[PDB]
C-alpha cells in the first residue's frame, strides 16, 4: 500500500484552505504553487488520499482535493505513472457509493474523467465491475455506478459499439433494460438515458431486443418524474427515425401521449416532446396517421411559438439559446404546412385572425411568426387573405416594439413573390419604402431582419427595382456607417443581389460614385484569412458583372487580390498534399469565386484588362487550377481561359501548346459543367489561332463528335459542342471535312433553336467552308441543313451568299423535278423562306 | 446561412 507524510500533508491542507479563500488576490498565488506540484508525480497520490481516506476534514475540503486531481488528469494524464493511476482507480471504485452526496459526485466525476482522457481500453476492468455494482444491495452504490455508466455511454458511443472492447454492449444493453422497472426514479432515468445512446446507431444488442425496449417504454409512459418523461420522449423520437415499423401499430397511442408532453409544465420535457412532431412530419406516413390529430396539434404548436417571459428580457438590450420550444414549434408548423398544404388552413386561419390583431404585442408577434411559417406550404390558399394581411403587415413595420418590427420583415419576405405579381403601386411601393426605413433602424436585430428581407425581395422584383434604384443605393451606402459585425455581412448580400437584379441599369456615374468608394475601402482594410472577405468577394463579383465598363477605375486592387488568393490557395494545397498532418487543408471556395471574379473582369472590361494580365502570373496559376481534382475548380478555370482568349489572346497564345492537351482530356461528359466550359474554350481559341490550330485538332475533334452523338445530353452542352465544331472547321476545314457526315444530323438539330448571334454566325461560316470542301456528307442529310439555314432570320450578306451557293449548287445538281418532291416534305414556313430569301 | 431566420 501507500502511506502519506504528515508534514507534507499539512501544507496540502493549507493549499486547500488557500483555494477556499474568499479574497481574489490570494487565489492566484496558490494556483502557481499547485501548478508546480501538478507537474510533480506522486502529488496526485496525496490528493486521492484526502478525498477518500482522510475523513477528519471538511466535506468541501475533501471534494476540492478530488476535483483538483480531476484537472490534473485532464492535462497531465499523458505523463501519469502506472503505479499511481492503479491506486487512484482502486480508491475510486471503493468509494463510488459514498454516503455523502458531495463526495459521491466527486468520485463519480473522477471515474468518468479517467475513462474519458485515458481510453477505455486502458481500463478494461471498469465496465464489468460497474455492471456488478448495479446489482449491489446498497442503494448509493447502485446510483453511483449508473451515474458513471451513463456518462461513459455519452462520452464514448462509437467506442462501445466496436470490436475495441470485445463488444461490451451485448451485456450492458440487455442489463440496462432490466432496470426500467426499478423503484427509484433516478435509477430508472439513468437506465433509459443509457439505452438511448444506442438507438440511432442501430446497435445490434438493442435492435434484436427492440420489442423488450418498446414494451418497457410504454410501461414508463405514466411516470410523474420529469427527468423520466424527458428520456422516454427522447427514446420515442429516436425510435421514430430508425424503427418506424415497430412503432406503427401503436402510433395513435404515442401521438396522444406526445401531445400531452408537448404541453408539459417543464419546458425541458416539452421541448424534447416537440421534436417528435418535427421528425414525424418528415415521414411518408405522416399525412395519414396525423390527420386525425391536426385539430388538436395545431393550437399546441401555435401556443408554444410565443416568446416566454424569460426570453423577452434576454433579447431587449446571440443572447438566447440556439434552439428552444419556440423555434421547434415553428419549424414543425412549417413542414406540416408543406405536407397538408391548404388542408391546414381551417385550423390556422381562425387562430391568426385573433393573433394578428391582438393588443398584447407578445401575442401579436407570435401570430405574425405563424403567418410566415405557413407561407411556403399554404401559399395558394393564403391568396384571398393577402390583400388584407399585407397592408396590415406594412403597418406593423412601424410598431413600437422592436421584436414586432423584426419578425414582420421576415414574414413579409415570405410573401415577396405575390407582392411582385401585383401592381407595384399597391403593395410593392409601400413595402419597399418601409423596408428601407427599417434598414436604418436603431435596433440591431431589426436592421438584420430588414436587410435580409430586402435582399429576398430583390430576387423577386429584379427589374422592378429600377425606378427605386436611386433611393435604394442611398439607403444601402449610408448603412456602412451604422452596420458592424453581423449587420455588415448581410449588407453585402443586399448590395450584390441588387446588382444581379438591376443588371446594367446600375452602370451610371452617380451610382458608381456612391457605391464603389466604400466598397474599395472595405476591400483594402480587411486582412486575408478573414470571414468577412468572402461575402465581399461575391459582392464585388456581382457588381463587376453589372457595372461592366464602369468597374474600370476600380479594377486594379480587385484584380491583384484575386490573383493572390488563387496563388495562396494553391500554396496551402501543396503543403497539405505533402504533409497533411502538419499543414491545414485549403478552402477551394475562396479560389473558385476569385476565378469567377477574374472571369467577370475579363468579360466586362474586355481589352482594358490587358495590362494587368501581363504584369501577373494569372496564366501560370490558371494552368495549375485546370489540373485540380475538384470539378468546380476546373470549371471556373476554363471559363477564365475563354474570356482571356477574347480579351487579350496575345498573352494567352504562348501558353496554348500546354493548355490544349489539358482541354482535350477534360472533354468528359460526366462532368457537364466542366465539359461545357472546356468545349466553349477550344472554340474561342480556334478563332484567335486561325490556321495555326491544325496540330491541336486531332486530339479534340474525335472527342467532340463523340459528345454530340451521345443521347440524353443536355441542350446547352449540345449547342456549345456544335458551335465549337463549326469554329474548328472554319479556320482549318481540311481536318474536320471528312467528319462532316458523322455530325451533320445533331449539328443542325441543335443550332436551329438558337438565336442569330455571333456564336451561331461563326458556326455556320464553318459549316459552309466544310461543305465547299466535302459536299458529299451533306447530301444524305440535306433536309436538316435546309431547316438550319431557314432558322436564320437576319444573316450577314456574305453569309447569305454562302447559303445561296450551296442551295443553288444542290438544285442544279439533282434537277428541278427532284427538288420539288424533295421540298414537298417541308413545312409551310420552311419552303416559303427558302424560295424567297435565297431564291431556290 | 447568410440571411437570418426566426427558426
Amino acid at each position: 500500500e501507500w502511506k502519506p507524510d504528515e508534514q507534507g500533508l499539512q501544507q496540502i491542507l493549507q493549499l486547500l484552505k488557500e483555494s477556499q479563500s474568499p479574497d481574489t488576490t490570494i487565489q492566484r498565488t496558490v494556483q502557481q504553487k499547485l501548478e508546480q506540484l501538478n507537474q510533480y508525480p506522486d502529488f496526485n497520490n496525496y490528493l486521492i488520499f484526502v478525498l477518500t481516506k482522510l475523513k477528519s476534514e471538511d466535506e468541501p475540503t475533501r471534494s476540492l482535493s478530488g476535483l483538483i486531481l480531476k484537472n490534473n488528469v485532464k492535462a497531465h494524464f499523458q505523463n501519469f505513472p502506472n503505479g499511481v493511476t492503479d491506486f487512484i482507480k482502486s480508491e475510486c471504485l471503493n468509494n463510488i457509493g459514498d454516503s455523502s452526496p458531495l463526495i459521491r459526485a466527486t468520485v463519480g466525476i473522477l471515474i468518468t474523467t479517467i475513462a474519458s482522457k485515458g481510453e477505455l481500453q486502458n481500463w478494461p476492468d471498469l465496465l464489468p465491475k460497474l455492471c456488478s455494482l448495479l446489482d449491489s444491495e446498497d442503494y448509493n452504490t447502485c446510483e453511483g455506478a449508473f451515474g458513471a455508466l451513463q456518462k461513459i455511454c455519452e462520452d464514448s458511443a462509437e467506442i462501445l459499439d466496436s470490436d475495441v472492447l470485445d463488444r461490451p454492449l451485448n451485456i450492458m444493453i440487455p442489463k440496462f433494460l432490466q432496470f426500467f422497472k426499478h423503484s427509484s426514479p433516478k435509477i430508472r432515468s439513468h437506465a433509459v438515458a443509457c439505452v438511448n445512446q444506442f438507438i440511432i446507431s442501430r446497435t445490434q444488442a438493442l435492435m434484436l431486443h427492440i420489442d423488450s425496449f418498446i414494451e418497457n417504454l410504454f410501461a414508463l409512459a405514466g411516470d410523474e418524474e420529469p427527468e423520466v418523461r424527458k428520456n422516454v420522449c427522447r427514446a420515442l423520437v429516436m425510435l421514430l427515425e430508425v424503427r418506424m415499423d415497430r412503432l406503427l401499430p401503436h402510433m395513435h397511442n404515442i401521438v396522444e401521449y406526445m401531445l400531452q408532453r408537448t404541453q408539459d409544465q417543464d419546458e425541458n420535457v416539452a421541448l424534447e416532446a416537440c421534436e417528435f412532431w418535427l421528425t414525424l412530419a418528415e415521414q411518408p406516413i405522416c399525412k395519414d396517421v396525423l390527420v386525425r390529430h391536426l385539430p388538436k396539434l395545431i393550437p399546441v404548436l401555435v401556443n408554444g411559438m410565443k416568446y416566454s417571459d424569460i426570453d423577452i428580457i434576454l433579447l431587449k438590450g446571440d443572447t438566447i439559446s440556439d434552439w428552444n420550444l419556440r423555434k421547434c414549434s415553428a419549424a414543425a408548423l412549417d413542414v406540416l404546412a408543406n405536407v397538408y398544404r391548404d388542408e391546414l388552413l381551417p385550423h390556422i386561419l381562425p387562430l391568426l385572425k385573433e393573433l394578428l390583431f391582438h393588443h398584447e404585442w407578445v401575442v401579436k408577434e407570435s401570430g405574425i411568426l405563424v403567418l410566415g411559417a405557413i407561407a411556403e406550404g399554404c401559399m395558394q390558399g393564403m391568396i384571398p387573405y393577402l390583400p388584407e394581411l399585407i397592408p396590415h403587415l406594412i403597418q406593423c413595420l412601424s410598431d413600437k416594439k422592436a421584436l414586432v418590427r423584426s419578425i414582420t420583415c421576415w414574414t413579409l419576405s415570405r410573401y415577396a413573390h405575390w407582392v411582385v405579381s401585383q401592381p407595384p403601386d399597391t403593395y410593392l411601393k409601400p413595402l419597399m419604402t418601409e423596408l428601407l426605413k427599417r434598414i436604418l433602424d436603431s435596433n440591431k436585430r431589426v436592421q438584420e431582419a430588414a436587410c435580409s428581407a430586402f435582399a429576398t425581395l430583390e430576387e423577386e422584383a429584379c427589374t422592378e427595382l429600377v425606378p427605386y434604384l436611386a433611393y435604394i443605393l442611398d439607403t444601402l451606402v449610408f448603412a456602412f456607417s451604422k452596420y458592424q459585425h453581423k449587420n455588415l455581412l448581410i449588407l453585402y448580400d443586399a448590395i450584390g443581389t441588387l446588382a444581379d437584379s438591376v443588371g446594367h441599369h446600375l452602370n451610371k456615374p452617380e451610382y458608381i460614385q456612391m457605391l464603389m468608394p466604400p466598397l474599395i475601402q472595405k476591400w483594402n482594410m480587411l486582412k486575408d484569412e478573414d470571414k468577412d472577405l468572402f461575402p465581399l468577394l461575391e459582392c464585388l463579383s456581382s457588381v463587376a458583372t453589372a457595372l461592366q465598363s464602369g468597374f474600370l477605375p476600380y479594377c486594379e486592387p480587385v484584380y491583384q487580390r484575386c490573383v493572390n488568393l488563387v496563388q495562396k490557395t494553391l500554396a496551402q494545397a501543396m503543403l497539405n498534399n505533402a504533409q497533411p498532418d502538419q499543414y491545414e487543408a485549403p478552402d477551394k471556395d475562396f479560389m473558385i469565386v476569385a476565378l469567377d471574379l477574374l472571369s467577370g473582369l475579363a468579360e466586362g472590361l474586355g481589352g482594358n484588362i490587358e495590362q494587368l494580365v501581363a504584369r501577373s502570373n494569372i496564366l501560370t496559376l490558371m494552368y495549375q487550377c485546370m489540373q485540380d481534382k475538384m470539378p468546380e475548380v476546373r470549371q471556373s478555370s476554363f471559363a477564365l481561359l475563354g474570356d482571356l482568349t477574347k480579351a487579350c489572346f496575345q498573352h494567352v497564345k504562348p501558353c496554348i501548346a500546354d493548355f490544349m492537351p489539358i482541354l482535350g482530356t477534360n472533354l468528359n461528359p460526366e462532368f457537364i459543367s466542366v465539359c461545357n466550359n472546356a468545349t466553349w474554350a477550344i472554340g474561342e481559341i480556334s478563332i484567335q489561332m486561325g490556321i495555326e490550330m491544325q496540330p491541336y485538332i486531332p486530339m479534340v475533334l474525335h472527342q467532340l463528335v463523340e459528345i454530340i452523338n451521345r443521347p440524353n445530353t443536355p441542350k446547352t452542352l449540345l449547342e456549345n459542342t456544335a458551335i465549337t465544331i463549326g469554329r474548328l472547321g472554319y479556320v482549318c476545314p481540311q481536318e474536320v471535312a471528312p467528319m462532316l457526315q458523322q455530325f451533320i444530323r445533331p449539328w443542325c438539330t441543335s443550332l436551329r433553336n438558337i438565336r442569330d448571334n455571333e456564336e451561331k454566325d461563326s458556326a455556320f461560316r464553318g459549316i459552309c467552308t466544310m461543305i465547299s470542301v466535302n459536299p458529299s456528307g451533306v447530301i444524305q442529310d440535306f433536309i436538316f441543313f435546309c431547316d438550319a439555314v431557314a432558322s436564320w432570320i437576319n444573316p450577314k450578306d456574305d453569309l447569305r451568299d454562302m447559303f445561296c451557293k450551296i442551295l443553288h449548287g444542290f438544285k442544279n445538281q439533282v434537277g428541278d423535278e427532284n427538288w420539288r418532291r424533295f421540298s414537298d416534305q417541308f413545312p409551310l414556313p420552311l419552303k416559303e423562306r427558302l424560295a424567297a430569301f435565297y431564291g431556290v | 446561412m447568410l440571411r437570418l431566420n426566426p427558426y
